[PDB]
């Protein structure tokens, strides 16, 4: 029952460089959290 | 992964590091379980990159506050303090200071469009006869630092300081405007008010240029 | 006996047309700053090379043209305080 | 989840007062010896407009003895050289050949540039009813404006 959460397969691995792009900063990705990181900055400017 | 097995080549690296860095690098070790070997090494590279620009930074406001104006002096003074206070390879903050920047340090680490970088982490004037060119240094020229390239050569190649050159600029420009910009050539020479030869180069400069019209 | 002003309207309409205005505020920025005093020619060539860069050189000139126009005017009126209407 | 400080570093200082040396000799004698500079006298060798056209000659254009003024200085090397431009629109008309002018000072250009920047806009409106002795183009200050840009 409980162990069907954790079913993805990435809870235990560690990706290889030989696979590929497995890197886990993908621009795709850190667009947005960069995006979102300046928001904060931003917040804390004006609160500052 | 991450060749843990080099027993010889991990500690090394960690003994060249300084104090500040192998703080931080032993930090953020438990996260490699996560991420690839090049991950992992952009990772520690960034934050080291961070700590060293803070350095940098700090180290230059404390120069400006003492009046020191120009980057060899203040490496001169920072030899004369650790001797004062002695009396009483170079390091990542030691690099970013230097008169030449890195070639990694002229460029935006993530572009304008917000994508992080794939990679994170001329009229010769003839030499006049009897001309001896002086060099110019920024103790001896007070303005220096506004002279265009193409302009600092012609003065060492004449023998002028730059705050005179500026004057001269200024009242060739005033006598062409009043007269819709065309001068003769011996007219640019009286104005010069020194050499043939001077009056004659800087003229023919100016015209190069295109400030002027000679009539 | 101090005489006329110089018409400027045209000589700055030019120069804001030829730059583009997507690429002129940063002109105007730089320029405002270097006049106040707060850079050096090494970095102000730098920023504004690029922007007055052309084959016809027709932007390099206007720039010129209205360096030159302000210089000018020193010997004539004072004109109507205040920022200009046009 | 942490991110630093990010007030501190992001501080422009100005061109202090005192120079190192002098900070230096505040723990014992060693003022004794006054190192003025001759021509740096107030401590702003630049930024005093001094001796006209008129004292030009070829020994003193080795010294910086003449100058122009910090704003009018700016100005005139704000141009950039190619490879005319001094081509008025209405000048060309024998009128303006007869046009007289008056005689002004650099304390005086300056202030007229200044008012006719204002008039362009290239300069802020004066306050509803100029830092050159901060050095702020200093060779040092354009190292710190690229790092604080990383």
């Amino acid at each position: 029952q409980i162990g069907a959460v954790f079913d993805d397969e990435g809870i235990t691995k560690c990706p290889r460089v030989e696979d590929g792009d497995t890197s886990i900063f993908g621009r795709e990705i850190m667009a947005e959290l960069i995006k979102r990181e300046k928001e904060a900055w931003d917040e804390e400017v004006e609160e500052e | 992964e991450h060749n843990l097995l080099e027993y010889r080549e991990n500690t090394k690296a960690e003994k060249k590091r300084s104090r500040e860095e192998r703080e931080l690098l032993n930090k953020a070790k438990p996260f490699a379980r996560m991420m690839n070997r090049h991950d992992f090494e952009q990772f520690c590279q960034g934050l080291i990159d961070e700590l060293n620009l803070r350095q940098a930074i700090a180290q230059l406001q404390e120069w400006r506050s003492m009046r020191i104006g120009d980057l060899k002096s203040g490496e001169k003074y920072e030899q004369e303090k650790a001797l004062r206070i002695q009396k009483s390879p170079p390091s990542g903050a030691a690099l970013l200071v230097a008169p030449e920047l890195p070639a990694r340090y002229k460029e935006p680490i993530i572009d304008a469009n917000g994508f992080p970088r794939p990679d994170a982490n001329k009229y010769v004037p003839p030499p006049v006869p009897g001309v001896q060119p002086m060099n110019l240094t920024q103790d001896n020229a007070p303005d220096l630092h506004l002279l265009t390239p193409e302009e600092i050569k012609l003065c060492e190649t004449l023998r002028i300081q730059p705050k005179p050159y500026i004057m001269i600029k200024e009242q060739i420009l005033k006598e062409a405007v009043k007269g819709n910009g065309s001068l003769k050539k011996k007219q640019a020479k009286e104005i010069c008010r020194l050499d043939s030869q001077k009056g004659g180069r800087i003229f023919d400069f100016m015209v190069n240029a295109g400030w002027v019209v000679k009539a | 006996l101090v005489p006329p002003r110089i018409d400027l309207e045209p000589i700055y309409t030019a120069l804001k047309a030829a730059i583009g205005a997507e690429q002129w505020p940063v002109y105007k920025e730089t320029l405002t700053n270097f006049l106040i005093g707060r850079l050096n020619q090494a970095e102000l060539s730098e920023r504004i090379d690029p922007i007055l860069a052309s084959q016809d050189g027709q932007k390099e000139h206007l720039h010129n043209q209205l360096i030159a126009a302000i210089y000018a005017n020193v010997t004539r009126e004072m004109p109507d305080p205040g920022l200009a209407p046009w | 989840r942490e991110r630093g400080d990010r007030v501190t570093p992001f501080i422009m200082p100005k061109r202090g007062k005192k120079h190192y040396t002098e900070i230096w000799a505040e723990e014992d004698g060693a003022m004794a010896i006054d190192s003025s500079p001759p021509g740096g006298r107030d401590r702003l060798p630049p930024n005093q407009a001094r001796g006209s056209i008129d004292n030009m000659d070829d020994e003193v254009a080795e010294t910086d003895k003449l100058s122009v003024g910090p704003l009018l200085t700016r100005l005139l090397q704000a141009m950039r050289p190619e490879n005319p431009a001094t081509f008025m629109p209405e000048s060309n008309t024998e009128a303006w050949k007869k046009a007289t002018h008056p005689k002004l000072d650099y304390n005086q250009v300056d202030e007229r540039i200044k008012q006719e920047l204002r008039h362009i806009g290239f300069l802020p409106l004066p306050p509803s009813s100029a830092e050159y002795d901060g050095h702020y183009d200093d060779e040092v200050a354009a190292r710190l404006r690229v790092l604080q840009a990383r």
